[PDB]
């Protein structure tokens, strides 16, 4: 899932280290 | 705090002497030393640790994944060692899996946490942190079990409750999920002090029809996770204006939307040939956002990227917005058309994020039935106009005309955000 209209996952970002 | 075993004792001058040039920053000269200590003393579970620790200090330094990735593989030798004291085993692989997930290795920090759990399997915060590694993959239902067995033995245990409680509310148990997000923020337990909670609390209870809600947006404000009570994105640029409508001049793009004025005949007809032609590429929404109702979307920009069988259906539409990189390299909004049919509520909500801001062209507006809210005030669209709103603020819509309602969504950077930031700020 993606947050696209709104703030429904935990987490809307991904993590790609630095 | 118990990290020495019976040999580490005995060295434990020479442990001293190398964490001692780690805690004055000198770095290198440390890591080199802890790796004389694993040469020397190879079975020593400080001196592994030490070394990792040091390997971690590093990749911070040199901002190098390929440095942390040996960190990582650094602090899982020292649970294979040979009488690692019970304190030392736990804080070896907590880093691994909190490192991992840094890294975006999320399935490799679930199996930590799995080792983790096995290992201590009456430690309540270990299985914690294992739902928080099911919910980073999306996995809610893993999620949901690992604080179900938490909520048996320790039922009061307020971090358990609010990611309870999430899981509920993301699973459209509104009213369930109350009593476990309120008595979750209440009890004041570390990690319950997020704005993830307030919001998704808050937006239950106005999906009830509970008054309380404003109480805890204005909660959730004083303590600093949402700007205003009417403002309530989490992932924002301090400083940006903050408004909920916009003018066009108001946002510098006057170029785009003399474009899309100019040329919205175009964007209609390639939405309206789709929707007789293609129509499965309209999809439904799929964020919880309807009360009741058919709301379907075509995207043609996601993320910054041009979604390119899309574009086959609407070339000459595509072809025209290549000219406007201030939407098409939106990393943080999207491009696409949006249809609603008659018996429509869309809740109230807001985006994710402040850094865009969210222009609404009309292609088909039916004559009465139609409109948007947002914050405090209502407006309507029109054939051929462009809308502009900030959708971080709460906006709310209703479709109750005699057909369909057709329009074309354009998101943009906000004006006030540098190139440098729109270049590097992760995409949403
Ligand atoms: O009216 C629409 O199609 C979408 C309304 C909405 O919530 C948005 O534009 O973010
Ligand atoms: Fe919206």
């Amino acid at each position: 899932g993606k947050c696209k209209d709104g703030l429904g996952e935990y987490t809307c970002t991904s993590l790609e280290g630095f | 705090p118990k990290l020495l075993n019976k040999f580490d004792k005995t060295i434990k001058a020479e442990l001293d002497a190398a964490e001692k040039l780690r805690k004055r920053g000198k770095i290198e000269e440390a890591v080199n030393a802890f790796k004389e200590l694993v040469r020397k003393y190879p079975q020593s579970p400080r001196a592994r640790y030490g070394k990792a620790q040091c390997e971690d200090d590093l990749a911070e330094k040199r901002r190098s994944n390929e440095v942390l990735r040996g960190a990582i593989e650094t602090y899982q030798e020292v649970a294979s060692l040979p009488d690692v004291p019970a304190d030392l085993l736990k804080l070896s692989l907590k880093r691994r899996s909190d490192r991992q997930q840094f890294l975006g290795h999320m399935r490799g920090s679930l199996l930590t946490l799995q080792r983790l759990v096995q290992l201590f399997p009456n430690d309540t915060s270990l299985k914690n942190d294992l739902g928080v590694g099911y919910l980073l993959i999306g996995d809610n239902d893993n999620a949901k079990k690992v604080y179900e067995e938490v909520l048996s033995v320790t039922p009061n245990d307020g971090f358990a409750k609010v990611h309870y409680g999430f899981i509920l509310k993301a699973q459209n148990k509104i009213a369930e999920s109350i009593p476990y997000l309120k008595e979750g923020i209440e009890s004041g337990d570390p990690g319950t002090d997020d704005g993830r909670f307030y919001f998704h609390l808050g937006d239950a209870m106005q999906r009830v029809g509970n008054k309380e809600a404003y109480k805890w947006y204005e909660l959730g404000h004083k303590r600093g996770h949402f700007a205003s009570v009417w403002q309530r994105s989490l992932y924002n640029v301090n400083g940006l204006k903050a408004q909920p409508w916009w003018t066009p001049k108001e946002t510098g793009y006057t170029e785009l939307v003399k474009s899309l004025e100019r040329n919205w005949k175009l964007i209609r007809d390639e939405g309206l040939a789709v929707m007789d032609k293609a129509k499965g590429l309209f999809l439904p929404e799929d964020e919880n956002l309807r009360e009741k109702g058919d709301w379907s979307q075509f995207t043609l920009w996601q993320q910054g990227r041009r979604n390119e069988n899309a574009c086959k259906g609407a070339p000459k539409t595509c072809t025209l917005l290549e000219k406007f990189p201030e939407t098409t390299g939106c990393r943080r909004g999207q491009i696409k058309y949006s249809i609603m049919h008659p018996g429509t509520h869309v809740w109230p909500h807001t985006g994710p994020t402040n850094c865009r801001l969210r222009m609404h062209l009309g292609l088909v507006i039916p004559k009465e039935g139609c409109k948007i809210r947002c914050a405090n005030e209502t407006k309507t669209w029109e054939e051929g106009k462009v809308l502009i709103f900030d959708d971080s603020f709460e906006h709310e819509v209703w479709q109750d005309a005699s057909s369909f309602r057709l329009i074309f969504i354009v998101d943009v950077w906000h004006p006030e955000l540098t190139p440098q930031q729109r270049r590097s700020l992760p995409a949403i």
